[PDB]
């Protein structure tokens, strides 16, 4: 459902900036706050 | 007398914008071409007009500032939606001042990621106009209650923006000072340069 792929978006976002991709990780932080906005 | 606005746009440090500062101006005379004449990437006077500014007095100025991302300055105006006009710095829909922006990547960038700017990410609902939160609650996005911890479906709310230089200029720091014009039924004791 939803609670699992946002479980595992805000997941990447932190993989992401621990893994030195801070860039990326910004933008997955704008698709969650999307995601996060919908019905 | 003088009014510090100086110390508000090359202020050392800046706010977080979820946490952003405002500084109340007062009992002064201001000379606003001087700011209109820095290198600034964004300037949008809403109820009034640069040029007009020199010679109109106001009861106060309230001067707001915070950083946040090049491609999040167009969230600061009037009638916008977004992770910052929703979660950490909404202005109303009858604003009257001015934004104005520029790039402080050299300032607000560091090699290995500037952690020190936050913004907030969850929120249950939107920010009302100039509301300022704080707070630091674990943000319970599913069913189970969070109890204080982080976890599945339980975040922390406030990111790092994490600036480093070698980011896209949309990507980059930008420092924002918003210009509140308040006019009370009182003395108009903030005075344009012009002023009269």
């Amino acid at each position: 459902d939803k609670l699992w792929i946002l479980q595992k978006i805000y997941e990447i976002m932190v993989r992401l900036d621990e893994e030195g991709h801070g860039e990326a990780s910004l933008m997955v932080s704008d698709l969650i706050y999307e995601f996060m906005k919908r019905d | 007398n003088l009014c510090p606005f100086d110390e508000v746009f090359n202020a050392t440090r800046f706010a977080s914008v979820y946490a952003w500062n405002r500084k109340r101006i007062s009992n002064c005379v201001a000379d606003y071409s001087v700011l209109y004449n820095a290198p600034f990437s964004a300037f949008k006077c809403y109820g009034v007009s640069p040029t007009k500014l020199n010679d109109l007095c106001f009861t106060n100025v309230y001067a707001d500032s915070f950083v946040i991302r090049g491609n999040e300055v167009s969230q600061i105006a009037p009638g916008q939606t977004g992770n910052i006009a929703d979660y950490n710095y909404k202005l109303p829909d009858d604003f009257t001042g001015c934004v104005i922006a520029w790039n402080s990547n050299k300032l607000d960038s560091k090699v290995g990621g500037n952690y020190n700017y936050l913004y907030r990410l969850f929120r249950k609902s939107n920010l009302k106009p100039f509301e300022r939160d704080i707070s630091t609650e674990i943000y319970q996005a599913g069913n189970k209650p969070c109890n204080g911890v982080a976890g599945f479906n339980c975040y922390f709310p406030l990111r790092s923006y994490g600036f480093r230089p070698t980011y896209g200029v949309g990507h980059q720091p930008y420092r924002v000072v918003v210009l509140s014009f308040e006019l009370l039924h009182a003395p108009a004791t903030v005075c344009g340069s012009n002023s009269e």
